């Protein structure tokens, strides 16, 4: 368990694992992670904008 | 007292026995007081 | 234009102060120098909501289907 | 972690099944703890000196 | 001091032959002209002096309960509600007191008409009873045509007419607010009892809800002597209550036995299954379904009374016997009773609609035995949480018997749990 | 299901009382005009007795005749157990399964009725004559088993006797208040 | 002149006759956790969460139901009142899906704020969880009835104030569905308020859907134009 590089995982059968809760945005102490949420026109609630700037973020 | 169940009248009853008696019980019945309104909702 | 965030030039914007009294908040605004437009506190009105009104006979306030 | 899940975030195997744990996981993030009002002071001995947290 | 065997002078007698003309020959409507002529102070005062306990599955005394619905001055006309629907499974008082002798219940509506000050009387029968409803309506048709109910009732100014209203297969006609709401037109859900009781709002009227067995005692106290119903039984509990012997028995029969009768002699008088309390594993219920199961150690010594049974941690209210055999499973039987409460819970209070329904799913695991030994100790706390915080008393009725699985039992529960866990794993 | 209302023709065909409409007026006459919505339960019971298996439009027509909102009438019908709205049957066989009957052998009567008729547990017969349902309690707990059919229930029935009553029901309806012993005590 | 002196935790407060226990507690500054009660809507004792124990009484009464009479010492922080709130909260969340990430309501949720403060830290729950088939009410209001706690507040809203009469309880026990039985497309005036009436994430705005969480958006007060009342 090591932290250094930000990468978002997905399910074994495709499909983006992230849900756009903005939970990770609120906990973020640097306020680095920016998130805009939208419905994907097919019921599921997922992401549109997802910028985690490395100018900020203290890992 | 006789050793026989005297409830044979209940066996010979059709689908319209409670609804048929209720229409028959219209005579000798006091009118119910309303005093409220024609339509509450 | 750098990315997607909404950046603002205005510095004094992202601050929320706390006050105990309306007279203290007005005095602090005059002390800072900035002009203030005070709004009156909208207190919730006491409405007599009784359970007995739900089962009314003369009144039309009778609740239908629970 | 602290036995009370009202302060310590619940375990990952525990939070994914029961409702109470996931709410506590949702509320210990975004919101803090809701701390009792007042002022505390601690100074645990540093090799350099004192970390006098106020 | 002790309870008399069956009693030769009993309140209920109609079982062999009675229709309409036979009621006058048996001993009904004899002093109806004298009782109606007497004032409300003489009618309600006689009921208060006798001290007749509540025949329904509540335990509340009738003497104080009828006094609230006296009504000195009111705008809305007062009504009388008689809940004749069948209560807890085991209690068969509704099928016997209505189908065999309907005029005994009809006499209570006339006796309680001038006493409570009712303009109109309602007799609420369950939807399952249609053969009983046909007999009840025909007796009401003979009563109205004769000239004893409606306009001029036994030579009195008070005019009260009885009307039969059929339900639709619902257990939620039990509570006083529940039976009132069911006749009101809205869904069968009970109103909040603390702010507006029965005497405050029932079909937009100050009314009083009473059981069919409790309504049958009113002409028995009026026509016959008040001391006759008061002396038989105990000091606190008074009046002959019909206790139906059912369950695992060779000859199941409903008997009109006197109050404060011993349970060992009650099974012997009706002829039980294996034994009165020796051969078969005694787990007999003192009530219909609401009361917790009584152990083999405390059964012969305990008496079936309205007040005395509650002191022995098994409050009998529904007044019915449900005996269990040694061969039959104790855990599987009560789990079906909880499943009965799952189907018959109305769905208002969240500790009942999401409580009892959750209680049944945990209890289903106990039958198969796929539960931890700690789960027995936990379930006792959940049952305590349900009992205190509900609108109606169905939340109580689904909490008492499951507590009876914790008390006196538990070696029966642990042996079912340990053997099934070892076999599967 | 107790919420889903499909459009497989229960919304358009409607049923009305031709001569029983006068009986419905007498049923509304029993309860006072002040809050006249009390007649919603006995009128629906008369509608279900006139025609078994209640459609959506009949509930709307009962609400229109009683001047009540259609949502209040639909919620009342869905709440009670006695009303049949999803399956259709000539004689709905409802057997008791509660503990006062289960301890005195009710599962033996339930297994014998399932084998003889053809129904599994809740599904209706392909001939559309019998519909099996696990009822909570019939009322009369004095008899050890209890089974209800259409209007009258058969008390104290042996596994062979209950099968004989089901076989006879196909040709001629038998009354039978208790085909075992006396009505009062044994 | 029509005033009753009563005690909230032993503190004197003067109230009008006819007022509820919760109304008396609002006067001193106390706020009992609630789900059915609303300032504008009627009174129903459905959820039984607003339980508050008054001394010298065997059973705990709800703040919704009881009107305040003479001489009551309402104890908010007693041993039984805390156990009552912790109990019912476990019942409310036993049959409620793990949907907080996919839920349209975030920090604004009434179940979240109350269960953290008043409810227990951990649940005894092992097996169960009911699932409810969702009904398409309208294009303006998204409806996921799985999350509904059957509180009966929207049903009272549509009947007493909106005056449309479409929502209603159907079934008994766990199997109780809130909504229209006939699958009717519910569209009327004040229908954009039923999303705010519902304390949980059962009723939500379909045009808004998913954009921001309550804590993320900065609130600003304004008078609404294109309306007569303003
Ligand atoms: C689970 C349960 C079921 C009940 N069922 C009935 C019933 O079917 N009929 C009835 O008259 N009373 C029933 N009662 C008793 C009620 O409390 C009733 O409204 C009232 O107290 C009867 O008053 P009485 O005993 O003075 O006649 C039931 C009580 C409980 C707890
Ligand atoms: S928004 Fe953040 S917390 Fe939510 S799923 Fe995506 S990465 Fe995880
Ligand atoms: S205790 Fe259960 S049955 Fe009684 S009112 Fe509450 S939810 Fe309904
Ligand atoms: S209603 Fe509240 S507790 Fe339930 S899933 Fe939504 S946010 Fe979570
Ligand atoms: S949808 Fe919301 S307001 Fe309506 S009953 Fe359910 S929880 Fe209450
Ligand atoms: S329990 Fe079977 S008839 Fe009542
Ligand atoms: S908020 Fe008072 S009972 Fe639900």
């Amino acid at each position: 368990r090591f932290r250094g590089e930000h990468a978002l995982r997905r399910y074994p059968s495709g499909e983006e694992r992230c849900i756009a809760c903005k939970l990770c945005e609120a906990v973020c102490p640097a306020q680095a992670i920016t998130i805009e949420a939208e419905p994907r026109a097919d019921g599921s609630r997922r992401t549109t904008r997802y910028d985690i700037d490395m100018t900020k973020c203290i890992y | 007292d006789n050793t026989t169940y005297k409830n044979l009248q209940h066996h010979d009853y059709s689908t319209y026995t409670f609804l048929d008696l209720n229409l028959d019980l219209s005579k000798f019945r006091m009118p119910q007081p309303s005093s409220g309104r024609e339509s509450p909702r | 234009p750098l990315m997607g965030w909404a950046s603002t030039a205005d510095p004094l914007s992202n601050l929320v102060l706390t006050f105990s009294t309306k007279e203290d908040a007005v005095a602090f605004a005059e002390k800072n120098g900035w002009s203030y437009d005070v709004e009156e506190r909208k207190v919730p009105k006491p409405k007599s909501k009784s359970y007995g009104a739900n089962f009314s006979w003369n009144k039309r306030t009778r609740v239908s289907t629970k | 972690k602290v036995d009370d899940a009202k302060v310590s975030p619940p375990k990952r195997a525990e939070m994914k099944t029961s409702m109470e744990s996931l709410i506590h996981h949702f509320k210990l993030y975004t919101e803090g703890y809701q701390v009792p009002p007042g002022a505390t002071y601690t100074a645990i001995e540093a090799p350099k000196g004192e970390f006098g947290v106020y | 001091s002790l309870k008399d065997e069956d009693r030769i002078f009993t309140n209920l007698y109609g079982r062999h032959d009675w229709r309409l003309k036979g009621a006058q020959s048996r001993g009904d409507w004899y002093k109806t002209k004298e009782i109606l002529l007497k004032g409300p102070d003489w009618i309600l005062g006689e009921v208060k002096t006798s001290g007749l306990r509540g025949r329904g599955g509540a335990g509340f005394p009738t003497g104080l309960k009828w006094s609230f619905m006296n009504k000195p001055s009111d705008g809305r006309p007062k009504y009388l509600v008689v809940n004749a629907d069948e209560g807890e499974p085991g209690t068969c008082k509704d099928r016997e007191i209505i189908r065999h002798d309907p005029h005994k219940l009809v006499e209570g509506c006339l006796v309680g008409g001038r006493a409570m000050g009712a303009r109109a009387a309602y007799i609420y029968i369950r939807g399952e009873f249609y053969n009983e409803a046909s007999n009840l309506q025909v007796a009401i048709r003979e009563a109205y045509e004769a000239g004893l109910i409606g306009k001029n009732a036994c030579g009195s100014g008070y005019d009260f007419d009885v009307f039969v209203v059929r339900g639709a297969g619902a257990y939620i006609c039990g509570e006083e607010t529940a039976l009132i709401e069911s006749i009101e037109g809205k869904q069968g859900k009970p109103r909040l009892k603390p702010p507006f009781p029965a005497d405050v709002g029932v079909f937009g009227c100050p009314t009083t809800v009473a059981n069919v067995e409790t309504v049958a005692v009113s002409p028995t106290i009026c026509r016959r002597g008040g001391a006759w119903f008061a002396s038989f039984g105990r000091e606190r509990n008074s009046g002959t209550k019909l206790f139906n012997i059912s369950g695992h028995v060779n000859n199941p029969c409903t008997v009109e036995e006197e109050m404060s009768v011993p349970l060992k002699e009650l099974i012997e008088k009706h002829a039980g299954g294996v034994t009165g309390g020796w051969d078969n594993l005694l787990a007999v219920i003192p009530g219909g379904s609401s009361t917790p199961l009584i152990p083999k150690s405390v059964c012969e010594t305990v008496l079936m009374d309205f007040d005395a049974l509650i002191q022995a941690q098994t409050g009998l209210g529904t007044a019915a016997v449900i005996v269990m055999d040694r061969s039959t499973d104790i855990v599987k039987a009560i789990a079906r009773l909880i499943e009965f409460y799952k189907h018959e819970s109305c769905g208002q209070c969240t500790p009942c609609r999401e409580g009892v329904d959750w209680m049944n799913k945990v209890m289903a695991r106990f039958v198969r035995g796929d539960a931890r030994p700690a789960e027995i100790d936990s379930l006792w706390e959940i049952s305590k949480q349900i009992e205190g915080h509900t609108i109606c008393a169905l939340g109580d009725g689904a909490a008492w018997p499951v507590q009876g699985l914790i008390r006196h039992f538990r070696p029966e529960l642990e042996e079912r749990m340990q053997q099934f866990a070892q076999q599967h794993q | 299901v107790h919420r889903d209302t499909p459009e497989n023709n229960p919304e358009t065909p409607f049923d009305f009382t031709p001569e029983n409409y006068k009986r419905i007026e007498a049923i509304v006459k029993n309860y006072p005009e002040g809050h006249k919505a009390a007649a919603v339960l006995p009128v629906l019971d008369l509608a279900q007795r006139q025609n078994g298996w209640l459609p959506i439009s009949a509930m709307n027509k009962v609400a229109e005749i009683l001047q009540v909102p259609p949502m209040r009438v639909y919620e009342v019908a869905t709440f009670y157990t006695m009303y049949n709205r999803k399956p259709v049957g000539k004689y709905h066989i409802q057997v008791c399964t509660t503990t006062p009957c289960m301890l005195r052998n009710s599962d033996s009567i339930l297994e014998a009725i399932q084998k003889k008729l053809g129904i599994k547990v809740g599904e209706t017969t392909p001939d559309k004559l019998f519909t099996l349902i696990e009822v909570e309690c019939l009322g009369a707990c004095v008899n050890a088993p209890m089974v209800q059919i259409n209007d009258n229930y058969y008390e104290d029935l042996t596994p062979k006797d209950i099968e004989e009553i089901i076989d006879e029901l196909k040709a001629g309806k038998i009354p039978k208040p208790g085909p075992r012993s006396g009505r009062f005590s044994c | 002149s029509n005033l009753i002196e009563v005690f909230v935790d032993g503190q004197s407060v003067m109230v009008e006759p006819g007022t509820t226990v919760l109304q008396a507690c609002e006067k001193v500054g106390m706020q009992i956790p609630r789900f059915c009660y609303h300032e504008r809507l009627s009174v129903a004792g459905n959820c039984r969460m607003c339980l508050v124990e008054i001394e010298k009484a065997p059973k705990v009464v709800a703040a919704c139901a009881m009107p305040v009479m003479k001489g009551w010492n309402i104890l908010t922080n007693s041993e039984k009142t805390k156990k009552a709130r912790e109990g019912v909260m476990e019942f409310l969340l036993a049959n409620h899906p793990l949907d907080c990430p996919i839920c349209d309501q975030g920090g604004e949720c009434d179940l979240q704020d109350q269960s953290m403060m008043f409810g227990s830290d951990r649940s005894r729950f092992l097996e169960g969880k009911r699932a409810v088939e969702d009904k398409n009410i309208g294009p303006l209001v998204k409806t996921i009835m799985t999350r509904c706690i059957q509180c009966t507040r929207c049903i009272r809203f549509a009947s007493e104030i909106a005056g449309v009469d479409d929502l209603g309880t159907t079934g008994r026990g766990n199997d109780m569905q809130v909504g229209t039985y006939i699958e009717k497309m519910f569209m009327s005036e004040l229908s954009g308020n039923i999303i705010d009436i519902c304390p949980v994430g059962a009723l939500t705005s379909k045009p808004y859907a998913f954009t921001a969480r309550p804590w993320e958006t900065r609130k600003t007060e304004s008078i609404d134009v294109m309306d007569a009342v303003g």
